[PDB]
Formats: structure tokens, C-alpha cells, sequence
RNA sequence: UUAAUUGCGAUAACGAACGAGACCUUAACCUACUAAAUAGUGGUGCUAGCAUUUGCUGGUUAUCCACUUCUUAGAGGGACUAUCGGUUUCAAGCCGAUGGAAGUUUGAGGCAAUAACAGGUCUGUGAUGCCCUUAGACGUUCUGGGCCGCACGCGCGCUACACUGACGGAGCCAGCGAGUCUAACCUUGGCCGAGAGGUCUUGGUAAUCUUGUGAAACUCCGUCGUGCUGGGGAUAGAGCAUUGUAAUUAUUGCUCUUCAACGAGGAAUUCCUAGUAAGCGCAAGUCAUCAGCUUGCGUUGAUUACGUCCCUGCCCUUUGUACACAC
């Protein structure tokens, strides 16, 4: 069960929105943007949230 | 008269009764708390006895 | 002297007494929680309660004959066991409070579903996410009924339940 | 005079914070000590059956209590350990001193 | 590695202590088969008899067939510790008695009547044919009818 | 070149350092042997009736040797095992104490151990040179 | 000792030989539970070969002085040569007869 | 100070403790030499590192193993796990990197377990069973 | 009450416990030409006991015959030197 | 598609809540950051032994040092399917190669929505509505018993029906857990003994002591060898003493004995996808005494499976209904 819940869909969806510039494919520094532009009250939301993000960014870079 | 309780209660649950309702059967002695199983159940939450597993 | 296993085994079994007794007396002199200030040679114990100015007494002797019970049962010298009384803003946070605060109003007589609106209505006042009262029993009948009311939204489980949530 | 001051609380953060501030203290006063040695979390677990009678199928849960322990050992004067025991105390952590 | 000849001189058959005895096979549990005695019993007789352990009962001369018997009906004979004795203290004398094939049954039925003629509990459980260890005979233990 | 006794294979140094200690034969043996089932667990007497306390013995005071201070309560607990129970389960029954304690005394009277502090026996200097002497006397004589 | 070519592969030959290479499965299908034939996969040829091996040494052990160490191996020298006797080849043609003929 | 390398080996409860350093070439466990474990099986399962590496370069280098906690089984894989561990180290802070990197292949090829640890932890046993999945029963009458 | 049984009884076979020369002979003129050596074989073969057997194999291998590979409890493999 | 009204998406729905998920404890990686005379790693005098020749074991506690690689607490960091190859309006996802710790949420649990059962519970209580005793009471107690009674049927269970053995002697292992202040627990010691038994403090308010819990199966060499027999331990009797002022309808622990059904069991049914089924045990619970029970932990440790709706169950949709305390 690798899907995500509608709290990491609406979390990525918005925050992508007004934060795609300083975020980038690379994963490590997409936890660590995430992590300082984000206020997560849990480590491993955190790692949901950065991994949703890269793969959209992965989306992203084609198409 | 002085034979009143002459019938010992040194060991058994003669002796062991609950703190909280007086009971006799079902008094867990351990750790020293000398209450019985239900009242440990409802007083665990207020007395700090929290339930992770 | 003893082993610290049963030290504070016996701690708790003294919070719950203690807590006990209270919820017993002191319930209708608003009576909220309690917490132990442990010091050498001296117990503190504070108290933040709703109806402060009545459990307090006329000039302290309340105060002074529930230190002076605990003093005596525990051979303390006199002013070496000490409670202190508080108030805390925000009344309605204090579920016990709210709890013996309509157990009295229906020995009074009051009507059970206006009662607990209105211990509902002063939580919303009181600014509370969400609040939840169940009064389960008989209400004009010969088979218990159980019966609610809930305004916001109340989480049933987790830690945020241990920890976030009052009961 | 060789005293050792030992932490036998359930609160892990105040005694976090206990043993944080009183190492500072002990830092900036200038007393030469070893590490606050810390002892295994005591776990204790106690299994009791949920229904108050004999029915219900077998059901069970485990009401757990947690102790952390910590000690440390003192030379130190008399006046500054009567200002220690007076002051930076901090309540929720049992804290015992003994002598040896 | 020894090898000694069995001659004639031995018999098919051996009868001691008033009945039948299968030999060829070891000397302590030729031993342990008479009634009475056991495993531990007639090891520790052999050793006081001091026989070879891995010889069997049929190869065994007069004289130690003798020694063995004599162990057997009396080992105060042979300085033994005096309490290895199987029925002690009894009621008729109240000393260090010894038992055998037909004296097991035979203290056996003496001390049972004792029980029945004086009324005891475990003796009218005897004479019931219930259980005298105080066991639980409600459900187990059917198949004595 | 120094060779210890944690070096050399248990079972054939043992079994040889018995023979040279039986055929050696001046421990002043006490003589109640043959009578006891070296536990109070084990339901059948050991085989070898003419020997076996010197193999007791020598696994004692190798026990001891390579260990630093056990007493009578250890040497029971380790030398014995569980009981068949009859029906009911199996459970840690200790070995014969009696002998322990008198192959204790007997080591102690020979001089391979002493008492200790903190309760038990160590290893006797000339204990430690006998026994490893032996030893080397065995890898010597072996071949 | 005996048949002293290689152990390991008169083990596999004996392992490929005893391997049930048809047999047959349960079809519910309707007012009788009837049998259909069908052939099995490697995985489950070898698991099955080794299994019956193992089944007959134990059989061939239990209440008898003969070893199951040897009663295995002579075990393992019927499952490579055939003599119709083994337990292992002779449960392996009776499942390949009770296939065919449910066929 | 002298070159020593300290690593360790695990099972299931078995940690076994190994010093690697410049010796005269000898592998010793518990104080005994690595021989005398006596299982007869086990005792190659032990040698299987030093076996598949060569003790001819290692003439002068000596590992002192000391093993504890669980059974026989898990202290030798322990035991295994460590001598490979500490030669691994030794072969990285010693000598080339060029030949560390293929004798950990080489450990790899001949099994990943002896690198990298079991991860078959101890599962704890639920109540309402004699086993962590097992039940007691289900009678119905 | 019922002894609820078969208990047929068993083949009563004649395995030798006791060793006369007439045996001692025969075992040593029988054991030849036998490649594989072990207790379950001689017993087998030779209708003899566990403990003939087994004071007759080291009798034999201390007069020495033939030399084994393995002396394993529970399990002894002997094969003949030829 | 997932384990999931988990989501993607379509769309008279849009916007919300609970449950689920998130959430917290436990186990698994760091040779890295702060800390361990309640232990060691590495060096010397006391060192003794193997021994004389260049190595191993331990003790010597105001006897001199760096650290935790082995007993540990923490912003701790990290598996988010990370990278890549295949299928899918190629969207959500699923199957494969791996350093990395696991790539079935990395596992195992707690809590767990709305409604209900007339399911258990007045035997948990100075809690109660309604009936009972109010004085030869059902109110508190004393001496005996009883719940252990046995013709019989059932329900988790322990030992089994022998050679992978039974028994005998030698080599070693950790963990959950408990332990005495106005009372006496766990017991470390010398001793008298086949065993069980019998003494004063040294040890302990417990990483120091009990407890390297030296536990069990387990490894090497030994006896018996297919006889209901050295297998199986129970039904009888004889003894030795800590428990209880009191064992007796054996309380219990040892020695002798007894040698009984049992030769893997019909119809019929319980647990199971990893350190897990199972086999061995250990600590605690009720303990004055008594585990074959339960709550957890540890050792040895397998082939089996990656599918199904066929039997038995769950949810959703459609559908029929003369049902609606509801087949």
C-alpha cells in the first residue's frame, strides 16, 4: 500500500502551487526545503510529503 | 468477650484486602498496591498508569 | 530506606486518594484537579478550583483541617504539609468541574437535555473545539436510554485523544 | 561531603531538563564531576483482564509505568550544597541525595 | 575383550525366590524383574557383590549366585548403610524389614486388613476401590469398573 | 613454548589426566561412592561403578581452574539438569551436593584449590602447576 | 561407502527420478467432488520427491534397529537405481497411476 | 600505540566481540582456540571466513574473539559474523583499499549474511495464544 | 474395564544375546565379503544382538581387519580394507 | 489500485466531521555527537601457572590514564518503494536488480466512528429504583466440614505410545521480571547427608547482590536394543523435614518401589507466512504451601503458500420479497 492520503495529496498540490522555484528534483533537498517551509509535527509526515513532492517533480520534467 | 476473633488471619485472604473497596478475592498484592483488578482498571488513568501496547 | 518501585506505587495510590477525597467534598466547592510539589521535609500540594472564595473558609480553617488530617495521618510537623488554591481562567476547562457542576443540577431537578445545552453552550463560550456530552440511564422510562449531544468535531482515538482531549 | 544526588522520576522531560540545568550549574560554578550516569528504563508491566467478571472472551491488557533513573556523585562544601538543595530545584522529578 | 565358555552347567532354566526367572540376559535386570525389586536396587547389590556389569545372569558361577542371594535376603550380612530397606518401621515390629516376591503382597495384605479392621478412611477407600491419594475422581480415572 | 588448558581438546585430556590420577591412587578416597545418582534429579545410578569420582574430580577442578571463584550452589546448578517429573513437565533440578562439597574438601586437602574471599575456592599455585604438568605429561604420553 | 560414485549426484538423480511428474487435483464441480489430472511445476516435483523421500526414511525408521541415517541412505540408493520396493518410487508410480487412469 | 581494530558480529542474541591487530597469526575464541568448539559441524561453519580468505596473509595478524549472549548456533554465526567484520577492517585501515573492496565482494559472493546482519528479529508473543500467531484453541461445544 | 485391543502377538525371533563359539566362528566366517559394516547390518544379517554386535566389531577392529572412517555415536559406517 | 468513501477520477453536487489513515511504545542501522571504579578495551609493580624463550587467564578499589567497539538516555539522522526496467484513459498503482536495515505501511500493539445485543456483571464497593431480615434476621464472628465429592458425557491441557532413542559422564548460552522498616523476601557461606533437611552476619532498596540465572532440549564418548521392555510414568505401601499451633480425602520435596492404559487414534475439527508453526525452557500473577494454567521473554528452528470464492464468514452494488422482535 504505497499510496498517499488526501492530507499528503492537498499538502503537495498547495505547496507545490506557490513553491515549485525552490524546490527541485533532487530528493535530499526536497526533505530539507520541505521540512524548514513546512510545519510538520511528525518526522515521517515530513518523509511523505518530500517523497510526494519529488515525484511530482519527476512528472514535472516531462510533460 | 476475648474469643471473639480468636481464629488467626496471618496468611490467605484473610489478610489481603483492597485499599479502594475492601476486597478479598482478586487482590493483586504486586508491587505493594493492595488493590483489586476493577479498581486498578478505573484509577489507572488518573493515578498515571497509561496504556501504550 | 524502601525500594523506589513501591515509593512511587505509593505515591499514586496517596494521588488517588487524595483525588478521591476531593472529588468526594470539594466537588461542590468547584473542585478541578491537583498536582504534588515534592520538597525536602515539605509537601506541597496546589489546587486551581472554580468556587476558590468558599472553599477557602473563614479565615482558612478548611485549609487548615485538610492539612491538619494528612498532617497527623502521616505524624508530619504542623506547616510542613501545605496546599495551595488557585483559580484558573477559563472555567470550562476543567471537565471534572463541568462534570459535578451538572451532577449537582440534576439533584437539583433541572431538565436533562436543557442542562446539558446549557454545560454545552458555556463550553462553546469557553471556546472549545469540540464537546461532547452523553447522560446515559432512565429519562422518563423503565428501560435505560443513552443519549448525546456534540458540537465541532471530537477525535475518538489516538494520541491526540491521550493527550489533546479532556474526560 | 562525597554526597551523591540521585533522580528517580517518571517525567523524562522535566528530568531531562533537571539534569540539563544542574549540569550547567555545575559547569559554571567550576566543580569537576563525570557525566550524569544514566541507569536502563525500568518497564513495569502488570496484565490484568478487562471484564471485572468471568465472561468476555479472553481478553487482556498490560497497564505499563516507566522509571528512568539518574545519579551523580558530589565533593562539594557544605554552604554550596545547602544552596543547592535551596535553590534550582525543579518539581515533577523525585530527587534523592545521599552521603557514599 | 574376554570370552569365557558357558559348559553344561548351565540350565534352561533357573527358578529362585519361588518363581520363574528368564537368565541370558543382564544380572541386574534378572534382578530388577523378581518382584519387589528395581533398577536402582539391584544395581547398587551387584556393586556390593562386586559382579561385572556387562555379564549377563547366565554366566554367573555358584558362589556368586550365592553372594547375590545373600545380599538379597540380608544385607546387614554384607554392611550395608541399613537403610536401603524397602518396608521400615512396619506395625508388627516397628524396625528395618525387607521385602520379596511373595513378601511384598503378603506386608501388603497384612497392613490393608490392618486399615479395614480399624475403620480408617484410606482403608474403607480401599475396600471401595476408590483413590486414597485424595485425586480428583470425578471425571478421570473411568476405566477401573 | 606454554600450553593452556583452554588450548588442548576436552574430552581425551580429561579421559587421560583420569588415568594418570587413578593409576597415581593417593587421594585418600572416602568410599561411600557407588551409593549415590550424583543428583537428586537423575532416576538411575552412573555405569562406571568402579571409577567416576575421579573424572568428578578432575571436571571439577577444571571447572574451577578455568573459572575464578564458584561454589557448592554453582557446581550443582551446572552439573545438574532437569528430572522426568512424571507427567508434569521438566524443570532445572541441582545436582548431589554432598559429593560436590566432598570433592571440594578433597581438592582442598590434595591443594589444588583454597578457600577464597567473597565466598568459594581458587586455584593454588601448585594446583596450577600439577594439573597444567599433567597436562603437558599427557600430550607427551598421548602419541 | 557403498556405490561409490558421486553421493551428491545419485541424490539429485534419485531426487529427478522420484519427482511426481503427474498427478491430480480436487474438482468440487456438482452433487459429487470428482478428481482431474493434471502435470505439476519443477518447484513442487523436487519439494514432493524429497518430501515422500523423507516420509518413507522415517517410516522405514520408526520401531526398527536399523538407523535413520542408513535407512535414509539405503533409502536415497532404491530412489536412484528403481526397484519397485522404495516407498518414495513406489508412491510416486501408484500417484502417477491413480493420475492416468482419473484422466 | 599498537594497531588494533575492534568490530563485532550479532544474531538473534549472541554478540561476539573481535580484536584484530599485529600478532603471530593465531584465531582464538572465549580464550580457546578457534578448534575447540567441538559441534564438528559448526567448527567448519567458524573456519568458513578464514577458509574461503587464506590464513597465509595474515602470518603475523591475530584476532581475539570473546562471545556472549544467546545459543550455540547464533554464537557461531556471531563468531563467523566478527572474524569476517574485524579481517574486513583490518584490510581497509592496514592494507589497500584495492583489495578491501574485493574481499568484501568475495564475503558478498560467498553470502550477504556475514556482512550484514539477520533482520529476523524476536517477534513478541500476543495474548489470547501460546504464540505470537498461534492460538489456543476454538471449541465450540 | 475392556481391554479394547488387538494385541497380536509378535514374531518371537531369535536374536542371539549370549555368544558361544559356534557363533563367535560363524560371525567371523560370515562378516567376509561384506562391503558395507555397520550394527543394524550385522544385526540384520546375522540375527545377533546390539551388544554381540557391538563387542564383536570392536573385538574385530582391535584384532585388526578392517579399518574404519568413523566412530561416531549413534551412528558407526565401517567399510572392509581389501 | 490499495488493507481501507485509501486515492485517481467521473459527476446535482459543493463544502465539512468521525472512523481509517495519521498518532504513540517495542524490535531492527550508526564503529558518528554528549555520558559509564555499579564492566571492559588497551600499558605497569603484586602477579601464579603453562613455565625458563619473545604468548593466554583472572583478582590486587583513592593503585597511575583515553574511550564505550560489548549494560545505556537524548534535537538524534534514516526506507519516503531510493535509483532503474516492464503493464495501466500509461494518472493513481502493481511485478522485478542492489550497496542501504528491513522495499508485504520495516514489523508487533494501544487507542479505535455511528447505532445495537435485552450478551456478562447487583458475588467490586456506605450506589441505587422495586420486593427480603429487623430481632430464635440473610447483620459481624467461633469449631468442624463442603466447593477435591463419582456410575457417566464433554473443553484449552502436561507426559506419552521409543532408537532423531531411554539412561550415564564430561563442554557452554541470554532475555522479559521480582525481591526485607517498624516487617523479615530473594537467599551469596563454612558445615553435618542418598536426597529433601538443619546455623550469624557478611549482599541488596536494588547496571552494584540474589543472577555469567553455568535453564532445557543441545555437542563427545558410554549401557540396552525391539521384549509393552532399561519405553510410558501411575496405581498401591515404607520412610526422611522447612508450610501452616492445625495434611487428613497422599498439600508438598527426595529414596526405594509399582511396571498399570498407551504400539501415532474413527467420524470430526484449532494455529500458521516469518526467526514465525512447533519443540524446549525461564521470570512474574495469584505465593503461608502447592502450576501440568495464564501474562511475557529467550534457545533450537522447517518444507510448505503469493491463489481462490468451492465450504464457512465480511463489505458494496443490483435485484426479488406476502419479512420488519426482521429466514
Amino acid at each position: 500500500g504505497r499510496v498517499r492520503t488526501k492530507t499528503v495529496k492537498r499538502a503537495s498540490k498547495a505547496l507545490i502551487e506557490r513553491y515549485y522555484p525552490k524546490l527541485t528534483l533532487d530528493f535530499q533537498t526536497n526533505k530539507r526545503l520541505c521540512d524548514e517551509i513546512a510545519t510538520i509535527q511528525s518526522k515521517r509526515l515530513r518523509n511523505k510529503i518530500a517523497g510526494y513532492t519529488t515525484h511530482l517533480m519527476k512528472r514535472i520534467q516531462k510533460g | 468477650e476475648n474469643v471473639w476473633f480468636s481464629h488467626p488471619r496471618r496468611y490467605g485472604k484473610g489478610s489481603r484486602q483492597c485499599r479502594v473497596c475492601s476486597s478479598h478475592t482478586g487482590l493483586i498484592r504486586k508491587y505493594g498496591l493492595n488493590i483489586c483488578r476493577q479498581c486498578f482498571r478505573e484509577k489507572a488513568n488518573d493515578i498515571g498508569f497509561n496504556k501504550f501496547r | 530506606l524502601i525500594s523506589k518501585k513501591r515509593k512511587l506505587v505509593a505515591d499514586g495510590v496517596f494521588y488517588a486518594e487524595l483525588n478521591e477525597f476531593f472529588t468526594r467534598e470539594l466537588a461542590e466547592e468547584g473542585y478541578s484537579g491537583v498536582e504534588v510539589r515534592v520538597t525536602p521535609t515539605k509537601t506541597e500540594v496546589i489546587i486551581r478550583a472554580t468556587r476558590t472564595q468558599d472553599v477557602l473558609g473563614e479565615n482558612g480553617r478548611r485549609i487548615n483541617e485538610l492539612t491538619l488530617l494528612v498532617q497527623k495521618r502521616f505524624k508530619y510537623a504542623p506547616g510542613t504539609i501545605v496546599l495551595y488554591a488557585e483559580r484558573v481562567q477559563d472555567r470550562g476547562l476543567s471537565a471534572v468541574a463541568q462534570a459535578e457542576s451538572m451532577k449537582f443540577k440534576l439533584l437539583n431537578g433541572l431538565a436533562i437535555r436543557r442542562a446539558a445545552y446549557g454545560v454545552v453552550r458555556y463550553v462553546m463560550e469557553s471556546g472549545a473545539k469540540g464537546c461532547e456530552v452523553v447522560v446515559s440511564g432512565k429519562l422518563r422510562a423503565a428501560r435505560a436510554k443513552a443519549m448525546k449531544f456534540a458540537d465541532g468535531f471530537l477525535i475518538h482515538s489516538g494520541q491526540p485523544v491521550n493527550d489533546f482531549i479532556d474526560t | 561531603i562525597k554526597i551523591r544526588i540521585t533522580l528517580t522520576s517518571t517525567k523524562v522531560k522535566q528530568l531531562e531538563n533537571v539534569s540539563s540545568n544542574i549540569v550547567k550549574n555545575a559547569e559554571q560554578h567550576n566543580l569537576v564531576k563525570k557525566g550524569p550516569v544514566r541507569l536502563p528504563t525500568k518497564v513495569l508491566k502488570i496484565s490484568t483482564r478487562k471484564t471485572p467478571n468471568g465472561e468476555g472472551s479472553k481478553t487482556w491488557e498490560t497497564y505499563e509505568m516507566r522509571i528512568h533513573k539518574r545519579y551523580i556523585d558530589l565533593e562539594a562544601p557544605v554552604q554550596i550544597v545547602k544552596r543547592i538543595t535551596q535553590i534550582t530545584i525543579e518539581p515533577g522529578v523525585d530527587v534523592e541525595v545521599v552521603v557514599a | 575383550s574376554l570370552v569365557v565358555q558357558e559348559q553344561g552347567s548351565f540350565q534352561h532354566i533357573l527358578r529362585l525366590l519361588n518363581t520363574n526367572v528368564d537368565g541370558n540376559i543382564k544380572i541386574v535386570y534378572a534382578l530388577t524383574t523378581i518382584k519387589g525389586v528395581g533398577r536402582r536396587y539391584s544395581n547398587l547389590v551387584c556393586k556390593k557383590a562386586d559382579v561385572d556389569l556387562h555379564k549377563r545372569a547366565g554366566e554367573l558361577t555358584q558362589e556368586e549366585l550365592e553372594r547375590i542371594v545373600q545380599i538379597m535376603q540380608n544385607p546387614t550380612h554384607y554392611k550395608i548403610p541399613a537403610w536401603f530397606l524397602n518396608r521400615q518401621n512396619d506395625i508388627t515390629d516397628g524396625k528395618d524389614y525387607h521385602t520379596l516376591a511373595n513378601n511384598v503382597e503378603s506386608k501388603l495384605r497384612d497392613d490393608l486388613e490392618r486399615l479395614k479392621k480399624i475403620r480408617a478412611h484410606r482403608g474403607i477407600r480401599h475396600f471401595w476401590g476408590l483413590r486414597v491419594r485424595g485425586q480428583h475422581t470425578k471425571t478421570t480415572g473411568r476405566r477401573r469398573a | 613454548p606454554g600450553v593452556s588448558v583452554r588450548d588442548v581438546a576436552a574430552q581425551d585430556f580429561i579421559n587421560a589426566y583420569a588415568s594418570f590420577l587413578q593409576r597415581q591412587g593417593k587421594l585418600e578416597v572416602p568410599g561411600y561412592v557407588d551409593i549415590v545418582k550424583t543428583s537428586s534429579g537423575n532416576e538411575m545410578p552412573p555405569q562406571d561403578a568402579e571409577g567416576w569420582f575421579y573424572k568428578r574430580a578432575a571436571s571439577v577442578a577444571r571447572h574451577i581452574y578455568m573459572r575464578k571463584q564458584v561454589g557448592v550452589g554453582k557446581l550443582n546448578k551446572l552439573y545438574g539438569g532437569a528430572k522426568s517429573r512424571g507427567v508434569r513437565p521438566y524443570k532445572h533440578i541441582d545436582a548431589s551436593g554432598s559429593i560436590n562439597r566432598k570433592v571440594l574438601q578433597a581438592l582442598e586437602k590434595i591443594g589444588i584449590v583454597e578457600i577464597s574471599p567473597k565466598g568459594g575456592r581458587r586455584i593454588s599455585e601448585n594446583g596450577q602447576r600439577d594439573l597444567d604438568r599433567i597436562a603437558a605429561q599427557t600430550l607427551e604420553e598421548d602419541e | 561407502v557403498l556405490t561409490d560414485q558421486n553421493p551428491i549426484q545419485v541424490v539429485v538423480d534419485a531426487i529427478t527420478n522420484t519427482g511426481p511428474r503427474e498427478d491430480t487435483t480436487r474438482v468440487g464441480g456438482g452433487g459429487a467432488a470428482r478428481r482431474q489430472a493434471v502435470d505439476v511445476s519443477p518447484l513442487r516435483r523436487v519439494n514432493q520427491a524429497i518430501a515422500l523421500l523423507t516420509i518413507g526414511a522415517r517410516e522405514a525408521a520408526f520401531r526398527n534397529i536399523k538407523t535413520i541415517a542408513e535407512t535414509l541412505a539405503e533409502e536415497l540408493i532404491n530412489a536412484a537405481k528403481g526397484s519397485s520396493t522404495s516407498y518414495a518410487i513406489k508412491k510416486k508410480d501408484e500417484l502417477e497411476r491413480v493420475a492416468k487412469s482419473n484422466r | 600505540a599498537v594497531p588494533s581494530v575492534q568490530t563485532f558480529g550479532k544474531k538473534k542474541s549472541a554478540t561476539a566481540v573481535a580484536h584484530v591487530k599485529a600478532g603471530k597469526g593465531l584465531i582464538k575464541v572465549n580464550g580457546s582456540p578457534i578448534t575447540l568448539v567441538e559441534p564438528e559441524i559448526l567448527r567448519f561453519k567458524v573456519y568458513e571466513p578464514l577458509l574461503l580468505v587464506g590464513l597465509d596473509k595474515f602470518s603475523n595478524i591475530d584476532i581475539r574473539v570473546r562471545v556472549t549472549g544467546g545459543g550455540h548456533v547464533s554464537q557461531v554465526y556471531a563468531i563467523r559474523q566478527a572474524i569476517a567484520k574485524g579481517l574486513v577492517a583490518y584490510h581497509q585501515k592496514y592494507v589497500d583499499e584495492q583489495s578491501k573492496n574485493e574481499l568484501k565482494k568475495a564475503f558478498t559472493s560467498y553470502d550477504r549474511t556475514l556482512l550484514i546482519a539477520d533482520s529476523r528479529r524476536p517477534e513478541p508473543k500476543k495474548f489470547g495464544g501460546k504464540g505470537a500467531r498461534s492460538r489456543f484453541q476454538k471449541s465450540y461445544r | 474395564k475392556k481391554k479394547w485391543s488387538k494385541k497380536s502377538m509378535k514374531d518371537r525371533a531369535q536374536h542371539a544375546v549370549i555368544l558361544d563359539q559356534e557363533k563367535y566362528d560363524r560371525i567371523l566366517k560370515e562378516v567376509p565379503t561384506y562391503r558395507y559394516v555397520s550394527v543394524s547390518v550385522l544385526v540384520d544379517r546375522l540375527k545377533i544382538g546390539g551388544s554381540l554386535a557391538r563387542i564383536a566389531l570392536r573385538h574385530l577392529e582391535k584384532e585388526g581387519i578392517i579399518k574404519p572412517i568413523s566412530k561416531h555415536s549413534k551412528q558407526a559406517i565401517y567399510t572392509r580394507a581389501t
